[PDB]
């Protein structure tokens, strides 16, 4: 049964580090990717990294310097780890899992505002 | 990186009528084109992906097109249930990046 | 259709020796570009993906490197079990290619 | 363990057809691609066709089109190609690939067949 689901800590304070899981079930994180998506308040959705299924990973050539993605293959579960955040990093985070090339399951996101 | 640009930004519509929206790329994405559906507050659903193909269980009212740099999402006689902001993404090269989205709003 | 040209076409080095095979494409393929390892017994396996990603089970004497146009695999310290015809494939745009093949003989 | 089993009538003779198949273990077709590549004697390898068992999209080096045709029972983990008019010119090995982990890039093709030959006479 695929299920992915997103856990944060839902408010933060400008320059803190933020972590993010998902945790997955009903497949395996070495046939699929997961990628991470974000959705600024009253925006569209903003691509972050992805992590394949044979561990490498990808950015977003903007944030890649602050950014950070792992994974757990045991425990089933990958990491978003961002660096000194910004008050505009405030969103709802996504991860969802590729397949063949498409974003066929996504989780229900987590709400992050970064406060002060 | 590639870049994807959607037409319309907002799309007024009644029911029944057939709409059509586009995404344009900066290159040529060789139909690694993907096609979302967000509904108020939920997470965007996969439609069609590969520029044509229907993702299991959706409504064959709906039916993607194109080629080169650009593609395009077509849903003939409009649902009440289809209102809603649309997404195209591409999975061509790395940096995904996704089309600024189109709101589907009742007329 | 994208053509790979692969050379040399044939070769023979000594235990312990480091060659080098050349695979050029008809155009540029942006790194994708993946190298096989035919044995004589008909079998044959994935060393080298995506330019210079070793496959697991594969020893870091081979090695995979390259940049638009031009890709080049370099085993050193060549071993008997080497004995082999190699192949260069892109995965950039269907359909697949393959380069001609480079059958390595120990002298 | 992931494996492929290739097999299928080895021997033809001239405007024939032959059917191929090669069965999937350790894992589901439904969830990858399934290639079709060959290989004449002394030659380079040539990449037929490929199918997505989950959604039937079927694609072909173009001048393979009407010559073969790719097929897969997913019931059997069983994928098939069907190869009509054996002309001398289709005398090769036939491999049948695929790709179970999702490596960074596109192309890759981690598992192979065994091959099958053919010999049109
Ligand atoms: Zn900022
Ligand atoms: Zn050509
Ligand atoms: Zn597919």
């Amino acid at each position: 049964q695929v299920q992915l689901q997103e856990s944060g800590p839902g408010l933060v304070a400008p320059s803190q580090s933020l972590s993010i899981t998902c945790t997955v079930s009903g497949f395996s994180l070495t046939g699929y990717g997961v990628n991470w998506v974000r959705q600024p308040p009253g925006k569209g959705l903003e691509w972050l990294g992805m992590i394949w299924g044979d561990g490498n990973t990808d950015y977003n050539s903007a944030l890649k310097s602050r950014l950070s993605i792992s994974k757990d293959n045991s425990k089933s579960q990958v990491f978003l780890k961002m660096n000194s955040l910004h008050t505009d990093d405030t969103a709802r985070y996504y991860c969802a899992r590729e397949r063949d090339y498409r974003l066929d399951y996504w989780g229900q996101g987590t709400t992050l505002t970064v406060s002060s | 990186d590639i870049v994807l640009t959607q037409s319309p930004a907002s799309l007024s519509a009644s029911v029944g009528e057939t709409v059509t929206i586009t995404c344009r790329a900066s290159g040529n994405i060789h139909n690694y084109l993907a096609w979302y559906q967000q509904k108020q507050g939920k997470s965007p659903q996969l439609l069609v992906y590969y520029t044509t193909t229907l993702a299991d269980g959706v409504p064959s009212r709906f039916s993607g097109s194109g080629s080169g740099t650009q593609y395009s999402l077509k849903i003939n006689s409009l649902q009440p249930e289809d209102f809603g902001s649309y997404y195209c993404q591409h999975f061509w090269s790395t940096p995904r990046t996704f089309g600024g989205g189109t709101k589907l709003e009742i007329k | 259709d994208i053509q790979l040209t692969q050379s040399p076409s044939s070769l023979s080095a000594s235990l312990g020796d480091r060659v080098t095979i050349s695979c050029r494409a008809s155009q540029d393929i942006s790194n994708y570009l993946n190298w096989y390892q035919q044995k004589p017994d008909g079998t044959v396996k994935l060393l080298i993906y995506y330019t210079s990603r070793l496959h697991s089970g594969v020893p870091s004497r081979f090695s995979g490197s390259g940049s638009g146009t031009d890709y080049s695999l370099t085993i050193s310290n060549l071993e008997q079990e080497d004995i082999a015809t190699y192949f260069c494939q892109q995965g950039n745009t269907l359909p697949w290619t393959f380069g001609g093949g480079t059958k390595l003989e120990i002298k | 363990q992931v494996q492929l089993q290739q097999s299928g009538t080895e021997l033809v003779k001239s405007g024939a057809s032959v059917k191929l198949s090669c069965t999937a273990s350790g894992f589901n077709i439904k969830d990858t691609h399934m290639n079709w590549v060959k290989q004449r004697p002394e030659q380079g390898l040539e990449w037929i066709g490929r199918i997505d068992p989950a959604n039937g999209n079927i694609q072909y080096d173009p001048k393979f089109r009407g010559k073969a045709t790719i097929t897969a029972d997913t019931s059997s983990n069983t994928a098939y190609l069907q190869l009509s008019s054996l002309t001398s010119e289709d005398t090769a090995v036939y491999y049948c690939a695929t790709k179970v982990i999702y490596y960074q890039g596109r192309g890759a093709m981690d598992y192979w067949g065994q091959g099958t030959t053919l010999t049109v006479s």
